[PDB]
RNA sequence: ACGGGGAAUCAGGGUUCGAUUCCGGAGAGGGAGCCUGAGAAACGGCUACCACAUCCAAGGAAGGCAGCAGGCGCGCAAAUUACCCACUCCCGACCCGGGGAGGUAGUGACGAAAAAUAACAAUACAGGACUCUUUCGAGGCCCUGUAAUUGGAAUGAGUCCACUUUAAAUCCUUUAACGAGGAUCCAUUGGAGGGCAAGUCUGGUGCCAGCAGCCGCGGUAAUUCCAGCUCCAAUAGCGUAUAUUAAAGUUGCUGCAGUUAAAAAGCUCGUAGUUGGAUCUCUCUCGGCCGAAGCGUUUACUUUGAAAAAAUUAGAGUGUUCAAAGCAGGCCGCCUGGAUACCGCAGCUAGGAAUAAUGGAAUAGGACCGCGGUUCUAUUUUGUUGGUUUUCGGAACUGAGGCCAUGAUUAAGAGGGACGGCCGGGGGCAUUCGUAUUGCGCCGCUAGAGGUGAAAUUCUUGGACCGGCGCAAGACGGACCAGAGCGAAAGCAUUUGCCAAGAAUGUUUUCAUUAAUCAAGAACGAAAGUCGGAGGUUCGAAGACGAUCAGAUACCGUCGUAGUUCCGACCAUAAACGAUGCCGACCGGCGAUGCGGCGGCGUUAUUCCCAUGACCCGCCGGGCAGCUUCCGGGAAACCAAAGUCUUUGGGUUCCGGGGGGAGUAUGGUUGCAAAGCUGAAACUUAAAGGAAUUGACGGAAGGGCACCACC
RNA sequence: GAAGACGGUCGAACUUGACUAUCUAGAGGAAGUAAAAGUCGUAACAAGGUUUCCGUAGGUGAACCUGCGGAAGGAUCAUUA
């Protein structure tokens, strides 16, 4: 059951068995990771990289293919952000909910939507705090988020 | 009472109120000034 | 949220002796549910079952019999010494006659019988009879 | 449902006692205040000196008058209603008399025709009621 | 509240008591200060002060029972101003003296153990039973007694010489002598309606006296009071009062409850707490192959060990005359015993390695190897002796190279975040339309119009209502509107645009446990209401009138301030309801429905084709619901959850404990206030209450009937 | 080597303030309690003669009444293209 919602819904998606590359990919792992660094140096995340092969180049999972996945290729690399992917969408998005709050103040649907938002924010930043990929002393101030993102 | 001291004094007032007034009727026998300590004696 | 596997993989055996089934899945399947599931199958109460292997964590398909009366879990997992354990299987068990308590003792998952020669304590997982 | 973990017991040994001060018979004695406001003060018998003789009436569906007597108690100067118990043992009790008072049998209630009286009678001067009312012994004056 | 050892109760879990004879602490009327001494802040030592108080010749002197006795006072509540160092031990120069320590008696129904108040025989029964007689009735064959029938045989309780006991006595044990027939050498305390064993027998009283824990009894026939008889229960004991334990699964860990009986917070976020998905099969330097020393990441768990005062508890042995006890005893000088278990948590120890926490290398300043450098430096080496320099030894730090099968568990029918096309009376801002109502302008024809069960208050030629054209003002968005949709809940419907959110679905994307529930703390919160402005169309608390009425200060009708509308603050409550906490799994059917995806005959439109829409037939996922059913629950009504519950344990929050007093009083806190939150007790009651049944009643309906009904 | 003094320290205690707490004499009135079978309506239970109940504001002889907004624990589980 989702977070911060009611809803109770299902829906994913389903890997398969075979957990081999499969016949048809002429690609190899080197050529795999050489298609990812330049499709992180055109500026995109992991979590679009991997789409982005899978609909066009054909690789099912990079996992499978070159025995790493996304993320550790790229901090492998260097071409890595600082703070993470899915911290960055939160902080992006509580921007442009507090940017849209000061023009309408009487959106009190906005003001308690940003408040799930918050509480998301600090249950991850917990997270890498732990684990070590955020220095242990960042905290979202909501005046500096502008020059976060 | 209030808290185990001014409950130890209370007790120690009314202990001191009744000890006083069972002497103020002891002195009305049989003092050194002595009017005599009448003993009727009778056989059954 | 799934704390505790083998709450809900006895319950689903439980359920489905009471509706009449020959079969059950009890996804998923950890490795405290085989043990458990291999001590009432030795003594007669279960049958054969089958260990599905996906790549996640697996499932179990168990054939029934029709001899379990009651499947059951304790929680939490107390820990028992065994001059405390007549204590337990007078409080679980329905006579002196059947009827098993499982701990899980250092030297294996075990009944009550079999911790009582091997001369073992343990933690209480379950009963079955 | 309760918890239950295993490493809960301050959340179940705390959440009785505050539980525990719902219950009328715990709190009755356990709080102090309604042994304060005992007239005995936790004593089962006590003594006092008969004021008069108040004759009190039955409750509804039956009807008759109960014989007390107002004792004032000595050790703590309080009064007190108390039921002389058998027939014509009022007859033994004059004013201004030392009795020793019981309790009625409820501890604390009042016993169900009298209304309020939740003491009665065991010994007028210094000799037994079911010495008197049987004929045993002799009023003492 | 001195703490423990322990005590009561107890299926298992528990609960309560522990002043009290053993261990430890403290204190000698209340605080304080000392002397002496190995040891005291000592009180059967001293010095003060505060409190009491004794003598006195008035100048002075002496005090400390929470030692043993004893007294007063207090109280429901507790023994002799007795004898002795003989026992157990202690002190002293000590085999010798002393000890209210201690022992022995006295008082003692605290309490615990044993245990009398009669046994037997012969008769007789208008007693029973066994063998025969069809039955009358025949018998020492066995039993019984409302036989105060007879009869001896037995014995203590007492009375009492003697011994024994003891320091001396008592008591018990042992023995003389006396010692039982209504064996008057009399057994009592509560009861006889039900709980609960046992009399609707007789007399008295007549809702009185009184009984009765509770229910109830008593108003002239009382099964219940006052008594007589008879019967019952325990029995040298039995009632009563109060504390406490069980009963109480009515405090619930085991093990309760929360739709309607008492009770789920209005909703959501959230820190602490509590709980958390799969996954991984002992070796180096020495001594005689066997011991040291090291571990390995740290623990929880479990098993063993050793340490845990005695007494108590459990338990072994033992004929105290039995027993409660005791630690004695037994054999014809000897032979014995004085065991043992239990002794939570914490701390030591050793074995196990399942479960559960935790580490171990991911910008490799990583492991194992041998290679080189820099700094310090061991102490043996040169027959001893002073000086130099190596080697090695042991550390500490850097640079290459080899080698690692070199090093990342999967991707949860857990969760977050991308992305995709949709979707919705979700939210905010701007804009737009609609008829109506009220008011106004003008025209028309005219005396009525409004409202009611009836009227009346009210507007009318200072022309009402009605038909027509316009103008404005503010309010509200029908029908379409559904047991449909969205929202965390309150809550949300005209057009259009803008702004920022979201669920569900689809996915061979991504991170990889990030999660569930939640003190503290926080956001939103219908209606009403309070401070400030803006506006006032309808409606309208309060108020004024008119009517109904025995009476109306209400229902009904006409006016009508605050309000109802807009914005800035507060308030934080509702029958805020599904009267139903959230997360998770398992458990029957059926047909519809909304959103998204997938497959499929065949009909319409975009002219024919593709694609899309509209349908039609299915399938999948998640939603609001419905019908149904011997899934199972429930006191039922009923609920597919209110199921999976004595076959009781998936995680976790709140919260109830007979009815009243009372959501009151007080205290704190919040608020402009209104009020909100938190929240008693004294006393008072034996029921309050939930579901369902059968009547009865209805100024509730449907139907039906009767000249004791009407027409 | 006694009396006695200076100074230090320990510290009982005394005096007066403040905060209290408790024992004690006094008109006035205050609230609940023991009953009450005393008088006017009949709020409620039937559609209880204005369905009832909930919150919130206002007014009274009072049970209460009325304005707003809910709920059914209602007197409808339903009203026709």
């Amino acid at each position: 059951g989702r977070m911060h919602a009611p809803g109770k819904g299902l829906s994913q998606s389903a890997l398969p068995y075979r957990r081999s590359v499969p016949t048809w990919l002429k690609l190899t792992s080197d050529d795999v990771k050489e298609q990812i660094y330049k499709l992180a140096k055109k500026g995109l995340t992991p979590s679009q990289i991997g789409v982005i092969l899978r609909d066009s180049h054909g690789v099912a999972q990079v996992r499978f293919v070159t025995g790493n996945k996304i993320l550790r290729i790229l901090k492998s690399k260097g071409l890595a952000p600082d703070l993470p992917e899915d911290l960055y969408h939160l902080i992006k998005k509580a921007v442009a909910v507090r940017k849209h709050l000061e023009r309408n103040r009487k959106d009190k649907d906005a003001k308690f939507r940003l408040i799930l938002i918050e509480s998301r924010i600090h249950r991850l930043a917990r997270y890498y705090k732990t684990k070590r990929v955020l220095p242990p002393n960042w905290k979202y101030e909501s005046s500096t988020a502008s020059a976060l993102v | 009472e209030l808290s185990r001291v001014d409950q130890r004094h209370r007790a120690s007032q009314l202990r001191k109120q009744k000890k006083e007034a069972v002497l103020a009727e002891k002195r009305q026998l049989g003092g050194k000034d002595g009017p005599p300590h009448q003993v009727l004696v009778v056989p059954l | 949220v799934r704390m505790n596997v083998l709450a809900d993989a006895l319950k689903s055996i439980n359920n489905a002796e009471k509706r009449g089934k020959r079969q059950v899945l009890i996804r998923p399947c950890s490795k405290v549910i085989v043990r458990f599931l291999t001590v009432m199958m030795k003594h007669g109460y279960i049958g054969e079952f089958e260990i599905i292997d996906d790549h996640r964590a697996g499932k179990i398909v168990v054939n029934l019999t029709g001899r379990l009366n009651k499947c059951g879990v304790i929680s939490p997992r107390f820990d028992v010494q065994l001059k405390d354990l007549e204590k337990w299987q007078n409080n679980l068990l329905p006579s002196r006659q059947f009827g098993f308590i499982v701990l899980t003792t250092s030297a294996g998952i075990m009944d009550h019988e079999e911790a009582r020669r091997k001369h073992t304590g343990g933690k209480i997982l379950g009963f079955f009879f | 449902g309760k918890c239950r973990g295993l490493r809960t017991a301050r959340k179940l040994r705390s959440h009785r006692r505050d539980q525990k001060w719902h219950d009328k018979q715990y709190k009755k004695a356990h709080l102090g205040t309604a042994l304060k406001a005992n007239p005995f003060g936790g004593a089962s018998h006590a003594k006092g000196i008969v004021l008069e003789k108040v004759g009190v009436e039955a409750k509804q569906p039956n009807s008759a008058i109960r014989k007390c007597v107002r004792v004032q108690l000595i050790k703590n100067g309080k009064k007190i209603t108390a039921f002389v118990p058998n027939d014509g043992c009022l007859n033994f009790i004059e004013e201004n008399d030392e009795v020793l008072v019981a309790g009625f049998g409820r501890k604390g209630h009042a016993v169900g025709d009298i209304p309020g009286v939740r003491f009665k009678v065991v010994k007028v001067a210094n000799v037994s009621l079911l010495a008197l009312y049987k004929g045993k012994k002799e009023r003492p004056r």
